[PDB]
RNA sequence: AUAGUCUCGUCAACGCUCGAGAGGCAGAGUCUCAAGGAGCCUCCGGGGGCUGUUGCCAUGAUAUAUAUGGAUGAGACAGAAGUGGCCCCGUUGACGAGACUUAGAUUAAGUAGGCCUACCGCAGUAUAUUCCUAAACACUAUGAAAUGACCCUAGUUGGUCCAUGAUCAUUUGGGUAAAACCAUACUGCAGACAUCU
C-alpha cells in the first residue's frame, strides 16, 4: 500500500514545523515503539501537556494531520516553554500504531526514565542510544 | 503632462459592494436630496472598539460538550461585558452555528425569534437495507406536512450510516425524525451526530469562529493592544438585518426617533420599494447605523404621495440616546407652532383653541 | 466523530462521510474543538499562529 | 520657573 | 522600613551585576523604588522595567555587601505598597 | 493606465467620480513640472545620513548647502545611526509628522557581551521583545525619561554570529522606540548582557532606501551642478516634492474654481467636489488636490460616503492646514449660479 | 563598520555580517561614506560621473 | 393633560424539548482502562504476517450488546464536596416601579452687542538680545603606522579598533545644538455653496 508519509502530506497543518524527513520519520516512529514497550511514554495532549507541566523531559511528536488544529496548536510553544525538542510527523495513524494503540493519536512524548519498574530501566537502556541520536538530529534542524 | 481632463475616465458609483445595510442604496427611492448632514455618529465597521464590542455579534461554533446557555455565559465572562443573548438554544450534544448578541445587541434577540434553522444529521440504521434509494423515498414522505425541506447527502448502507440536510425549527424533531425515519424503514435507527448549519440569518459560511478565538483575540487587545483580531471575529449587530426593508431619517430627527418620537414625513429621506403597511422595516441613516426596529405606517405609493404623515412608528429602539444632538423644534412649523403656544393662539399642550385663526385649522393637519 | 467535510469552488462546506474523496482530497472534522473556559495557553496559540501568518486580521 | 515674559503678554 | 511590603519580582537570572526579577505584582514599579526581603531588609534599588505586557521584568540595583550571585532560583523579592502605580497609566487614553 | 500616473494622481480612475465635467484654469502646475525655485521650496529629501554626525547638523548643512530659509526633520536622535533621514525644505516643514502612523523600520546590530550557551535563545528573546513594550528612552535623548509603551510590530532575526557575539535582525517598530534600548533589553533577558553596535534606518514613515536616496555628496554636488552649469536636472533629481509625503492619506480632487478660497480658508462644498476616495469617514485626514495633482490642503472630513454622492449641497471638508500659496489660483467665488441668483 | 549588504533579485538589499556570501558574491558595505561640509571636490565628483554616465540628472 | 421610548419585577393567557436536581458544565486530587504482552509461521539477534471483526474499558442511549465507541477519551471515589466558578423555556396582554421625552426634523457662509466693533476661519511674526566663557558631539590643521594601537589573572596559537585614518599629543580654525505643534500677544488676508463651456 501508500505509506502514510506521502498520503498525509497534503493533510499537513502549515504551523507543522519542524516536519521529519521520511528516514528521520521512519527513526522517530522506530524510537516511539521501542519507548513504548519500555513504556516510557505520554500519549495524548492530556498526557503530554499535564507531563510538560510537572517538568518532564524528552521528545515530543507531533502528527500533522489534525482537524481541527486547535486540539495541538499550544503544544509546541509549550515545549519551548519547556525547553523540550519537538518534531511533526505527517500521520497520526502511524504515530498511534508505533504508539502502541490501535487509535491514532495527536502527540507523544517520549520521557525516559517514566517507568518504575526494572525491566522498564533496561529497555530505556537498549533504547537510549536511538534517542539521544534523534535528539540530536531533532536540535540540529 | 499628468493632469485629469475633463470627462475622464473613472470609477462610478456602486452601492452593491457597499457594506451591510447600506448596500444597494441605489434602489432606495429619494425623497428629497436637499439636507445638511451631522457631523455625528460613525459607520458600523469604524466603530471604535467600545461601541464595536457593545454593537457586535458573533457567529460561534459551539463544542459538544456545553449547551448554549453556558456558552453565552462564558463569552460575557470572556470579553468582560455587560450582556450577552442568544435567539436558538442548541442541545449540549449538538454542535454548528450560534449567534451571540453583546449588549445593544441584545436588543435584537426578540426578533429574530422564530427564524429558520438548518441542521446536518447523521442517523445510524441498526440493520442493512435491501434498497438503498428506499431510505431516500423515506426522507420524502417525512418531509413537508415539522421539516420544511430535506435533501439526503449520503447514505453507506455497509457503515449503515445516513448523512442529510434538513431545515427545521429545533433538534428533539432530529431525533423524531431519526427514530421515524427508522420505523418507516423497518430496520429502526436513531440519532448518531446532529450539526446546525443555519441559525437564522447567518449561516456556518459567515465568519464562524470558535471560543478559542474569542479568548485569543481578547488576550491579544489586553496584552498586545492590537484590535484587528477582535475586530475580525466580532461582525455589527447590522448583520442581522439585511433581510428588513430599509427607510433611511435625516439626522435631524434620529434623536427624536431615538427618544420615542414617531417618525414623520419631513424626517424621510430615502424609501424601499414594496413597503407595505403594518411591515416591519429598519430605520437607517445615511451612514448605515440602525436605529430603530419600526412598523410601517404608510405605503410605497403614500411615501411618494403625501405632504405630511407619520411614516412609521418605533417596535425596538436600537441605537443609543444621545448619540446624536437634539434638533427638533427647530423647523419652520415647530417654530410658528412653539410661538402659536407662547402668543395664545394655541393652548399649552398646542391643541386647537378658539383663538387659533382659521388658516392654520386649515393647513396643518394635528397627527396626535 | 463522523462528519467529515470539504470546501467547494464557492467556499462553503460539502458534507461527507469519507476520510478520503474520490478527487482524493482527505476530509477535515465538521465538529470543532473542545473548549473550556479556564483554558491557559492563549498565549501559545497566539505566537504559534503569529509564527505563520495564521492570526485573522493579522 | 516662571514663563517668559513674551511668552504671557497681555492685550494692548 | 515600611509595614506592610507586597511581593513584588521573582529571581531569574544574574546579568552584569544586576538581578533580574520575573514580575509576580500586577502594578508597576516606581523607579529606584526599594527592593526588600520578608525580613524587611533592603537588598536594592529598582534600575529597570522591561519586558512586554502579558511578561513584565524588573532588574534591580544591587546595594553594597549585596551580590546578584548569592541569590537562587524562586527568590522573592519584596516591594512597598505605595512604589507602586497602576498599568492603565502608561496605556493610552481612551 | 492610471498607475503610471505620478504621486497623488497614481490609481486616480479608482477614485469615485461626482463631476466628470469642468473647465480649467491655466494657473499653477504639476508637482513635478513647477519651476526650481517653487520646487525647492517644496521639497523633500530622503537621505542617506552617515552616522558621525547628529541629525541636526545634518539639517543645517543641507540648509547651508541649498541655501534655503529653512529645512526640518523628526525623526529619533540617537547618535551613530546611519541611513533614511527625511529632510523636509521649507513648506514642507508643515508636513514633516504626516507619517507618523506608518511608524519605522531598522536594521540593528546586537553586541553580546559573552557567548551564549544555546544559539536559538537569542531569536527566542527577540520574539519576547515583539509586541507592545515597557521602554525608558536612554540618557543620551533629548525626550524626558519617563516610562512608556511601545509597540515593535514584527521582528526578524537575520543573523547571530556567537563566536564574533554579533547579531543582525530586522524590526519594524512605532514612532518612538528606541533600539538601543531594546539591545539594552535583549541582553538583560539573554544573561550575558548587550548592547547596541551599529544602527541603520531602512525605512521612515513612507519613504524607504529603496525610494530614491541621495547622500549629502549629491546635494552638494548637485547645488555645484546648478551653480556653474545652470542645470537643474541633477538637483531635480535628488529632490523630491512634499506630495510624496501624502501619500496613504484619502484624496478629495477640487474644482479649480474652489482651489484659491479653500487656501483663504473657506470650507469646501459640495459644488467644488469632483472625485474622491471609497471609505472616507467622517473626522479622517484627508488631502485635497486640484486636477492637476498638487496638493492644496490637509483637511478634515466632514460627510461620509453617502453624503458624498447624494447631498446637493453643504460642508465636505475643514481645512486643517495650507500647504499652498494664496493666490496662485484665481480668485472665482461668488461666481456660481446659487450665489449670483441669491445676490439678485 | 560590520553591516554589509547584497542586491536581491527584486532590487532591495539583503543584510548580512559576511564579507562573502555562501553564494560567492562580494557583500557592500551598507554606510554611506563620510561627509565633510568644507568638502571641495564636487567639480571632480561630476566630472567624473558624466564621463561614465553615473550622474542621476544624466 | 395625553402619548411614546428605555430600564425593570408580579399576575393572567397560549404554546414548547414540560423547566431546580440524588442535575449538568468548567476546574482540582486519587485510582482503572491504549495488544506496551503470549503463541505460531516466514525472512535476514531483529523485521513482516497469523491467532486478532481477538482481548482491555465504557455505554440499554426512543437502540442491533453477535451492537456502538475508546486519549481530538471513558469510568469510579462522587446520591459527595463546592458554587463568594457558571447554566437550566418562549410569546402576548395587564398591573406596579424608576427615568428620558412629549419631538412636524430648520440653516446654499457664522455668533453677540451698540452703520460699527468684539469673537470665529486661514497665513505669518515674537516667545528674551549682545559680548566673554564652561561643557558635549563631529570635523579640520601639525607630528607619530605594520615590530600599528588598545583591553582582559593573559591566550595548545585571547579579543577589539585600524590608511574607508585607529590611538596618542598641541591647540589650527570654524561648525551643530533643530523642526513641528500647543498657549499668549501682534500683523495681514477673507467671510468664499465654486459660473467658467
Amino acid at each position: 500500500t501508500v505509506d502514510n508519509y506521502e498520503a498525509r502530506m497534503p493533510a499537513v497543518l502549515p504551523f507543522a514545523k519542524p516536519l521529519a524527513s521520511k528516514k528521520l520519520n521512519k527513526k522517530v516512529l522506530k524510537t516511539v515503539k521501542k519507548a513504548s514497550k519500555a513504556k516510557n511514554v505520554k500519549r495524548g495532549v492530556k498526557e503530554v501537556v499535564k507531563a510538560l507541566r510537572k517538568g518532564e523531559k524528552g521528545l515530543v511528536v507531533i502528527a500533522g494531520d489534525i482537524s481541527p488544529a486547535d486540539v495541538i496548536s499550544h503544544i509546541p510553544v509549550l515545549c519551548e516553554d519547556h525547553s523540550v525538542p519537538y518534531i511533526f510527523i505527517p500521520s497520526k495513524q502511524d504515530l498511534g500504531a508505533a504508539g502502541a494503540t490501535k487509535r491514532p493519536t495527536s502527540v507523544v512524548f517520549i520521557v525516559p526514565g517514566s517507568n518504575k519498574k526494572k525491566d522498564g530501566k533496561n529497555k530505556e537502556e537498549e533504547y537510549k542510544e536511538s534517542f539521544n541520536e534523534v535528539v540530536k538530529e531533532v536540535q540540529a534542524l | 503632462d499628468f493632469v485629469i481632463k475633463p470627462e475622464a475616465a473613472g470609477a462610478s458609483t456602486d452601492t452593491s459592494e457597499w457594506p451591510l445595510l447600506l448596500k444597494n442604496f441605489d434602489k432606495l427611492l429619494v425623497r428629497s436630496g436637499h439636507y445638511t448632514p451631522i457631523p455625528a455618529g460613525s459607520s458600523p465597521l469604524k466603530r471604535d472598539l467600545k461601541s464595536y464590542i457593545s454593537s457586535g455579534v458573533i457567529n460561534l461554533d459551539k463544542p459538544s460538550n456545553p449547551s448554549s446557555h453556558e456558552v453565552v455565559a462564558w463569552i460575557k465572562r470572556i470579553l468582560r461585558c455587560e450582556k450577552t443573548g442568544h435567539s436558538g438554544t442548541l442541545d449540549p450534544k449538538v454542535t454548528g452555528c450560534l449567534i451571540v448578541c453583546i449588549d445593544r445587541a441584545t436588543r435584537l434577540v426578540k426578533s429574530q425569534q422564530g427564524a429558520g434553522k438548518e441542521y446536518v444529521c447523521i442517523v445510524r440504521l441498526h440493520d442493512a437495507l435491501k434498497d438503498e434509494k428506499d431510505l431516500g423515498r423515506s426522507l420524502e414522505n417525512l418531509t413537508g406536512a415539522t421539516i420544511y425541506e430535506s435533501n439526503l447527502i449520503e447514505f453507506d448502507n455497509k457503515r449503515n450510516l445516513g448523512v442529510f440536510w434538513a431545515s427545521c425549527e429545533a433538534g428533539t424533531y432530529m431525533r423524531t425524525l431519526c427514530v421515524h425515519l427508522g420505523m418507516l424503514l423497518g430496520v429502526g435507527g436513531h440519532m448518531q451526530e446532529l450539526r446546525r448549519v443555519r441559525s437564522g440569518a447567518l449561516s456556518e459560511n459567515d465568519n464562524m469562529v470558535t471560543l478559542h478565538d474569542v479568548m485569543d483575540a481578547q488576550w491579544v487587545y489586553d496584552n498586545t493592544r492590537d484590535e484587528s483580531y477582535l475586530r475580525s471575529i466580532i461582525q455589527p449587530l447590522e448583520t442581522l438585518l439585511v433581510g428588513y426593508k430599509r427607510i433611511v431619517v435625516k439626522d435631524s430627527a434620529v434623536n427624536a426617533v431615538c427618544y420615542g418620537a414617531k417618525l414623520m414625513i419631513p424626517g424621510l429621506l430615502r424609501y424601499e420599494e414594496g413597503i407595505e403597511l403594518y411591515d416591519e422595516i429598519v430605520l437607517i441613516t445615511t451612514k448605515g447605523e440602525a436605529i430603530a426596529v419600526a412598523i410601517a405606517q404608510m405605503s410605497t405609493v403614500d411615501l411618494a404621495s403625501c405632504d405630511h404623515g407619520v411614516v412609521a412608528s418605533v417596535k425596538r429602539c436600537i441605537m443609543e440616546r444621545d448619540l446624536y444632538p437634539r434638533r427638533w423644534g427647530l423647523g419652520p412649523v415647530a417654530q410658528k407652532k412653539k410661538q402659536m403656544k407662547a402668543d395664545g393662539k394655541l393652548d399649552k399642550y398646542g391643541r386647537v383653541n378658539e383663538n387659533t385663526p382659521e388658516q392654520w385649522k386649515k393647513e396643518y393637519v394635528p397627527l396626535d | 466523530m463522523h462528519l467529515m467535510y470539504t470546501l467547494g469552488p464557492d467556499g462553503k462546506r460539502i458534507y461527507t462521510l469519507k476520510k478520503v474523496t474520490e478527487s482524493g482530497e482527505i476530509t477535515k472534522s465538521a465538529h470543532p474543538a473542545r473548549f473550556s473556559p479556564d483554558d491557559k495557553y492563549s498565549r501559545q496559540r497566539v505566537t504559534l499562529k503569529k509564527r505563520f501568518g495564521l492570526v485573522p486580521g493579522q | 520657573k516662571a514663563p517668559n515674559p513674551l511668552s504671557v503678554k497681555k492685550k494692548k | 522600613p515600611p509595614d506592610t511590603v507586597l511581593e513584588m519580582g521573582a529571581f531569574l537570572h544574574p546579568c552584569e551585576g544586576d538581578i533580574v526579577c520575573r514580575s509576580i505584582n500586577t502594578k508597576i514599579p516606581y523607579f529606584n523604588a526599594p527592593i526588600y526581603l520578608e525580613n524587611k531588609t533592603q537588598v536594592g534599588k529598582v534600575d529597570e522595567i522591561l519586558g512586554p505586557l502579558n511578561e513584565v521584568f524588573f532588574t534591580i540595583k544591587c546595594g553594597d555587601g549585596v551580590q546578584a550571585t548569592s541569590f537562587k532560583e524562586g527568590d522573592k523579592f519584596y516591594i512597598a505598597a505605595d512604589k507602586l502605580l497602576p498599568i492603565e497609566r502608561f496605556l493610552p487614553k481612551p
